[PDB]
């Protein structure tokens, strides 16, 4: 199966390979090699899920860029405060296919906002890539409770 | 209370979905 480490950092690369002038920040690059990525970011479950990411994203852009916004301009530890919010919707509230999806849409937005902007400083893209990443290792229980993320998307 | 409502948001969103 796929974790959904591994599948969040496939969809921040194809996502990156479809936006801007494609190229490929470094921080994305050296998380590909030390994950290691084995889930091509061309897959067709990332292309799906992609798709599905970016039209989540649209639907609630002006949520998503309001949010992020205020939580990239008042944090002073990305990386913690990743896992703390992950921690408020789905740890003190029950996962849901529905909550799984806006949490990742919500991360691929973050990524997209970060890198696309040459003036975004390393150490912060490295420390919310770091973030993103780890606090996602928690729904790797829930979604494999649910078949995975190949069968979440597909089937129905 | 910033984490606290991006986190509300997101449930909302999450919710409205299902």
């Amino acid at each position: 199966a796929y974790s959904t480490r591994e599948i969040l950092l496939a969809l921040c690369i194809r996502d990156s390979r479809v936006h801007g002038n494609g190229t490929l920040h470094p921080v994305l690059e050296l998380a590909a090699r030390e994950t290691p990525l084995r889930l091509s970011p061309e897959d067709t479950v990332v292309l799906r899920y992609h798709v599905l990411l970016e039209e989540i994203i649209e639907r609630n852009s002006e949520t998503f860029t309001e949010t992020w916004n205020r939580f990239i301009t008042h944090t002073e530890h990305v990386d913690l405060d990743f896992n703390s919010v992950f921690l408020e919707i789905f740890h003190r509230g029950d996962p849901s296919l529905g909550r799984a999806l806006a949490w990742m849409a919500w991360c691929m937005h973050a990524c997209r906002t970060l890198c696309c902007n040459q003036s975004t400083p390393y150490y912060v893209v490295d420390l919310s890539v770091r973030g993103m990443l780890e606090a996602s290792e928690g729904l790797d229980g829930w979604i494999h409770q649910q078949g995975g993320w190949s069968t979440l998307i597909e089937d129905n | 209370d910033i984490i606290r409502n991006i986190a509300r948001h997101l449930a909302q969103v999450g919710d409205s979905m299902d």
